[PDB]
């Protein structure tokens, strides 16, 4: 219907501007961090795709989780997470971050970021290069744009 | 049916000709819900009411020792003594030998290969049998 | 069993419990707690959803890797309840609206949508259905939801004759819609109360027993046909409980009476909220419909749960409501309400 | 001259066994045992009571001047009775030489605090006590430095298992990080190496 | 080739293949059972024997340094071939 | 490759694919082996 | 090369007869509920138990003990063994007291119906060794076995 | 059988710091109560302390009662400082652990594990 119509482009409207502005937050943990720092360096400049890095939780939208989550900073990161404004999106980057990595067996090392926050996105690497959390990046914007969130209120 | 275990799943207590005890050890667990032998007799005992006074394999073996207590000695051959008054009470025996030749089970490599369940259920026993049949 | 449902492990996440549990309705309120309950001892949980993926987020971290399957449907359409029931071994619905929308009244969420469940499932060949309904559920009762549960209950039972039923009292948890509701009355200054709340009895019940109880029906072996009624261990007057949530929040408590008309005059206007109403007529209604006594039905304590008390848990709900002041108050510094034995 | 074994030198192990024999001498009521590496690396080996005054005359006496604590370390060993193989590198600009101090120690037998010599050490003690539960007398801050709060057990001791006792997820039902038994959907695939065959025969121990 | 079971789930070239009755055939609705379709076994079996004047032929699978360790086959046993225990080709002497 | 065309296989994928990932066509992982123990079937008869 | 009959015709389930008399999967506490119930009507006599040839001493000891609490003595082994004359009231009577080192130190050897080769093949082995090194003269009162 | 003390002499000079250790643990829950908001009771924190002073109820060697003392002041005082967390203190509490039966059937139902 024209109602249902509008409320389309509705949504994509929305979604355009959390899309067109990903704030992550100023926070990495290990190797990974450095490879993000260089995604932020001239090459490839994050800023250039609307993505700019804010320190506080509350301003950030997007919380990557670049480096090894051990447990005595698993709730350190799980407090940050919370105090993330919703809409909030995790990028999981790293094999330490996707499920352990070369700690998986480490007795201080949890296995995998997804066991304490919920993630939207999983970039394999040890670390991945900036480009691959580029492309990670990325397609975190895609999954924003396939969001109907409009659409779905309308049909309920 | 009971699913127990099997030798190479539990550890337990085998006397071999020689009256030598040994003991296997937990290689596998029991597959699906099979259990360890003893603890189904021993949860069994209890469901009917007169339960049995042992809970871990270490008092089962207590109890193995109350019984005999050679089955404890593990390793260990104990010499015996006392054929001498068997044979004084086997003298007695009425009984007499049929004239029957006495013919072994195992004739051929053939009856070697598949006697028990476990050698019964392999496929490498049954292609040991077909093979030197055929 | 089939091999692959055997249980293994300790009952730890990466265990198996043999649970194959298709949850509908996972993405409420009680359903994030019995999809954690079923998730965090080792089973396979199926999770339809309607909504956007984003609101199954909070669902992805309550089993290890594969346990948790979501999949898309549509209640109108049955091709989509077949997907979901195929695989199952238990079905648990606990689909639910507490107002009518456009496209779902009390009708369709309480007895069209559960038959539909219930019709799928008996089909696809599935061993326990688990089937969410209410205690005060009756076809003689004031609250039209609560006539359609009470016929959703029978619809259930006529196309899954062993289904299990269970009748939760009121629900409180950190994401319900009791003493939140409640706690959020002071932003209207006072809070209208019928009959100024000496009427109404109230047994509630904390979530995580219902759900609790709820997973553990799905292995107990003497629950298939039975009703449960799972309810708190106490009850308590509406004035007094309204009073010692006020007493929780250490909120100003200036309780008035109101006419059921009047109230529930008011509770209409809310409804034409195009979003989620704050109240509705049926919301105000059910308020003070009052707690049926427990009568001959199996509890929580019959599926192994105790039943947590309402001061063990309250301020894990309501510390968010206080202001400034009051956040570091102690549980202690509350004076308990008080039950009554009718 | 062999283009791939390493050059062995000579003057480097000549002067720090005089040195060796120098320092057993002064202080014979804690050294046990000296001896020099074919690396060239000199180790005494002290009574656990001569840990403050073996480093303090090696720091300040004037024909030593080990001034830098390269390190503290435990090594744990289960089949000695005392099977905490307590180890300082120390470390002399004056001479540009190298030196290791060994003592030991067991589970409820603490060492000495050098905070008072080394500062150095502060941490580094820390840091024994944190991994293999070995207390020291008179250290100023005696706490944790490495594992989670409230975390119990020394990881490197070696009959700690790889993985831990426990392990930490988000419960939602209670709203935070919480600790349970550990379960890998995966366990640790423990390989044996070993070679059957003697290596070294110059290791070979006498089969008494 | 790739066989379907009567479940209509595709068989992997290893034989795996969910029963029926099996529960974890749930994580292939709306989605796919990853299989790849270039049977070695099937392709191997394709090409032709090559034939030899030796007894004896060394095979290093082609490209040098680039295929699998050189090893020799005999080719006495003439009532089958000789075949490569690397890269599976097949050899027989000529005469 | 308009110049250096790479070696023609006749395994190489004619059809490229990419990130396949959130779609219907999404890689799914699973056990490839078979099963390894084989239960007792019961006889389909009285006794 | 046997074990590999660990894997196959395993029982993984308890089961129970159905009323159309199959067997079918059932529970633990199920399956023993039904031979708990029928234990506590028969006693002795009408209460028997045979072990097989492959019984661990901690379950032959565990149902000896069950049974015994029932009234029950029999308690059976497939094998047979003469229980006239002593019978296992001594050790010596059952066993082979020479041990398998000890043939190594004997210098004839008589087998009385037996083909050692199949029942006890290390045990064959073993003779063959000292009929090889120690000169072991070896006759056997039975078939002309290989 | 002689060996170096650690503090204490015997095990009465030993309790002496134990009791002294389980008055400061005593005095702090009412505070780590309210200072990390804690949705529990005094009494019930209270008596956690206690279960975890019984925990260790068979000890006789003087020195291990010597670091079990030090290990105490340790952990009391992580959390006299606010280096602990709610997630940390709240462990000791094992709230959504369900605890395993500790009789034979319940065992023999549930797995191998004796
Ligand atoms: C406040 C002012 C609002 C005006 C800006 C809204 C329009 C956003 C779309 C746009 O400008 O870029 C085209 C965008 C660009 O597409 P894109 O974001 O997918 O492309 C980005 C990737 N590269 C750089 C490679 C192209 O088109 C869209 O996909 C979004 C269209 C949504 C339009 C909103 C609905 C209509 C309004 C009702
Ligand atoms: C600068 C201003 C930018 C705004 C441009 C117009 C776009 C307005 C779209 C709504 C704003 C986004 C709100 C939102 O995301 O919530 C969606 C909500 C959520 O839908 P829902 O009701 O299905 O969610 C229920 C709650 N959960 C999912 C958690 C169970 O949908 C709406 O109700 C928005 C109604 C839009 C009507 C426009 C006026 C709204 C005021
Ligand atoms: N106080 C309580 O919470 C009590 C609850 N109950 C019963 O427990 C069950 C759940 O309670 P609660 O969790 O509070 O209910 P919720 O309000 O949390 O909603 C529960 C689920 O119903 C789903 N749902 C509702 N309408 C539809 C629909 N038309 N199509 C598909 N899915 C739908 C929702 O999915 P979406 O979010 O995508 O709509 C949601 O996941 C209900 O049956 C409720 O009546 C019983 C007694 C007391
Ligand atoms: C004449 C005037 C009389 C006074 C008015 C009568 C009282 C009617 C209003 C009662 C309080 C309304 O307060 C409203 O409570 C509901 C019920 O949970 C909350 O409802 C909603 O809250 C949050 C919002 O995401 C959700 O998590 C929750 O599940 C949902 O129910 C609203 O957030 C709150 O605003
Ligand atoms: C200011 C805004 C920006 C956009 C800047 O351009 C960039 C992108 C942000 C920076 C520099 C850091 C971003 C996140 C973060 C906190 C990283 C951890 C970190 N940071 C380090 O140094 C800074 C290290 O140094 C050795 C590290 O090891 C580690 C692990
Ligand atoms: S995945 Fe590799 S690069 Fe990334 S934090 Fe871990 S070790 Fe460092
Ligand atoms: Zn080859």
């Amino acid at each position: 219907s024209r109602a249902e119509y509008v409320v389309t482009k509705l949504d994509d409207l929305i979604n355009w501007a959390r899309r067109s502005s990903l704030w992550p937050m100023t926070f990495g943990l290990a190797c990974c961090a450095v490879e993000m720092m260089h995604m932020a360096a001239p090459r490839y400049d994050m800023d250039r795709f609307g993505v700019v890095f804010r320190a506080s939780p509350r301003q950030a939208d997007v919380m990557i989780v670049a480096g090894t989550l051990t447990n005595k900073m698993a709730p350190a990161l799980r407090k940050v997470y919370d105090q993330m404004p919703e809409p909030r999106y995790v990028v999981s980057m790293g094999s330490c971050a996707n499920g352990g990595g070369y700690y998986h067996y480490s007795y201080s090392v949890v296995r995998g970021c997804d066991r304490i926050v919920p993630v939207d996105i999983y970039v394999p690497g040890c670390p991945p290069t900036a480009e691959a959390l580029l492309y990670g990046i990325l397609q975190l914007q895609r999954k924003i744009k396939r969001e109907q969130k409009l659409k779905i209120w309308y049909r309920r | 049916i009971l699913p127990g275990a099997a030798y190479t799943e539990k550890s337990a207590t085998y006397v071999n000709t020689e009256g030598r005890a040994q003991q296997t050890k937990v290689a596998v667990t029991p597959p699906g819900l099979a259990r360890e032998d003893w603890k189904i007799i021993r949860a069994l005992s209890e469901i009917a009411g007169i339960t049995l006074p042992y809970d871990t394999l270490d008092q089962v073996r207590n109890r193995l020792e109350e019984v005999s207590p050679n089955l404890v000695r593990y390793d260990d051959i104990e010499e015996t003594n006392y054929f001498q008054q068997a044979s004084e009470l086997a003298k007695l025996v009425n009984q007499e030998v049929l004239a029957d030749p006495l013919v072994p089970p195992q004739l051929t490599i053939k009856d070697f290969y598949m006697t028990d369940s476990i050698s019964r259920a392999s496929q490498t026993m049954a292609k040991c049998v077909k093979a030197v049949t055929e | 069993l089939h091999h692959a449902v055997i249980p293994h492990g300790k009952g730890g996440r990466s265990s198996v419990s043999g649970v194959v549990a298709t949850v509908f309705g996972a993405t409420g309120f009680l359903g994030r707690y019995v999809v954690n309950h079923l998730g965090r001892m080792g089973s396979q949980v199926i999770i339809p959803y309607r909504c956007d993926v984003y609101d199954i987020m909070h669902l992805r971290l309550m089993g290890d890797l594969g346990q948790l399957t979501f999949l898309e449907w549509d209640a109108r359409d049955k091709d989509s309840i077949r997907k979901a029931v195929q695989h199952s071994n238990v079905v648990i619905n606990l689909i639910g609206r507490e107002w009518e929308t456009r496209n779902f009244d009390f009708e369709d969420v309480f007895v069209n949508i559960p038959r539909a469940i219930a019709q799928a499932s008996k089909e696809a060949g599935v061993e326990r259905f688990i089937h969410v309904s209410h205690l005060n559920a009756s076809m003689k009762s004031s609250s039209k939801s609560l006539r359609s549960k009470a016929v959703g209950e029978k619809e259930v039972r006529s196309v899954f004759p062993e289904a299990i039923i269970i009748r939760p009292s009121d629900i409180f948890g950190r994401e319900d819609r009791f003493l939140n509701h409640f706690a959020n009355y002071r932003w209207f200054l006072a809070v209208p109360l019928v009959s100024l709340g000496f009427k109404t009895v109230k047994q509630p019940v904390y979530v995580a027993d219902v759900s609790k109880g709820i997973v553990n029906a799905t292995k107990d072996p003497d629950a298939v046909g039975k009703t449960f009624a799972f309810t708190g261990p106490n009850r308590y007057l509406l004035f007094h409980l309204v009073k010692y949530i006020f007493g929780m929040t250490h909120r100003t408590f200036i309780p008035y009476p109101l006419p059921l008309f009047v109230y529930s005059w008011i509770g209409k206007l809310f409804g034409l909220s195009p979003f989620e109403p704050w109240t509705t007529k049926d919301k105000v209604e059910r308020i003070h419909i009052s707690d049926v006594m427990p009568t001959d039905l199996p509890g929580l304590e019959d599926l192994g749960v105790q039943p947590t008390p309402l001061e063990l848990k309250s301020i894990e709900v309501l510390r968010r409501h206080r202001t400034y002041r009051w956040l570091s108050s102690e549980i202690e510094e509350t004076k308990p309400a008080k039950t009554v034995n009718y | 001259k062999r283009p791939t074994v390493r050059p062995r030198s000579d003057v480097t192990h000549k002067q720090l066994s005089a040195f060796g024999e120098y320092v057993a001498e002064i202080l014979p009521k804690y050294v046990q045992q000296v001896q020099v590496s074919c690396l060239d690396e000199l180790e005494i080996c002290i009574h656990p009571d001569g840990v403050i005054p073996t480093l303090t005359f090696l720091r300040d006496h004037t024909n030593a001047q080990f001034k830098s604590l390269a390190d503290l370390t435990a090594v744990d060993v289960p089949t000695r009775q005392n099977r905490f193989e307590i180890v300082y590198n120390l470390l002399s600009l004056r001479f540009n030489s190298r030196i290791r101090v060994k003592t030991y120690a067991d589970e409820l037998t603490p060492i000495d605090s050098i905070v008072s010599v080394h500062i150095a050490a502060n941490w580094y003690e820390r840091e024994v006590w944190d991994m293999f539960g070995v207390f020291f007398f008179n250290h100023p801050d005696l706490r944790r430095i490495l594992t989670d709060y409230g975390f119990e057990g020394h990881p490197f001791r070696k009959d700690f298992p790889l993985t831990g006792y426990v392990e930490l997820r988000y419960d939602d039902e209670v709203k935070r990080v919480v600790a349970e038994p550990v379960e890998l959907a995966q366990e640790f695939r423990k390989f044996d190496l070993n070679s059957p065959w003697e290596a070294f025969p110059a290791y070979r121990q006498p089969p008494e | 080739g790739v066989q379907v079971s009567p479940s209509g789930e595709k068989i992997t070239h290893t034989g795996q293949v969910y029963d029926e009755k099996d529960y974890r055939r749930v994580r292939f609705v709306d989605r796919q059972k990853e299989v790849n379709e270039n049977f070695a076994i099937d392709l191997i079996a394709q090409q032709p024997v090559n034939e030899v004047e030796h007894r004896i032929i060394a095979c290093d699978g082609g490209g040098g340094a680039l295929g699998h360790p050189k090893v020799y086959i005999n080719l006495d046993k003439e009532t089958k071939t000789g075949t490569c225990g690397y890269c599976g080709l097949q050899f027989k002497q000529h005469h | 490759p308009t110049t250096n065309p790479p070696t023609a296989r006749k395994f190489i994928w004619t059809n490229h694919k990419f990130n396949v990932s959130a779609t219907p066509e999404q890689y799914v992982p699973y056990s490839t082996t078979r099963k390894k123990i084989h239960e007792w079937v019961p006889p389909s008869t009285p006794y | 090369f046997a074990y590999d009959g660990l894997k196959r015709q395993r029982l993984t389930e308890p089961m129970v007869r159905n009323e159309k008399g199959l067997l079918t999967y059932t529970s633990w506490e199920d399956a023993l509920s039904r031979v708990a119930g029928m234990l506590q009507n028969f006693e002795g006599n009408a209460v028997a138990a045979i072990a097989g040839g492959l019984v661990d001493a901690e379950a032959l000891v565990a149902l000896k003990d069950l049974l015994n609490k029932v009234d029950s003595d029999n308690l059976c082994t497939e094998e047979i063994f003469p229980t006239e004359g002593a019978g296992t009231d001594l050790r010596s009577n059952y066993l082979l007291n020479t041990t398998i080192a000890g043939v190594e130190e004997a210098d004839v050897v008589l087998l009385v119906g037996t083909n050692p080769r199949f029942e006890a093949p290390l045990f064959n082995a073993r003779i063959r060794k000292s009929w090889l090194h120690n000169d072991l003269k070896v006759a056997l009162i039975g078939s002309p076995v290989d | 059988t002689s060996v170096k003390p650690i503090f204490s002499r015997d095990l009465n000079e030993a309790k002496r710091r134990v009791r002294e250790l389980y008055r400061a643990w005593y005095r702090e829950v009412p505070n780590t109560v309210h200072l990390m908001q804690l949705d529990i009771t005094v009494k019930q924190g209270r008596d956690k302390v206690r279960e975890m002073f019984m925990k260790n109820a068979h000890v006789t060697d003087p020195r291990v009662v010597d670091l079990l003392v030090i290990k105490g002041k340790m952990e009391l005082q992580e959390t006299i400082k606010v280096w602990k967390q709610r997630t940390h203190v709240m462990r000791f509490f094992h709230e959504t652990e369900t605890p395993r039966p500790k009789d034979f059937l319940s065992k023999f139902y549930m797995g191998h594990d004796p």
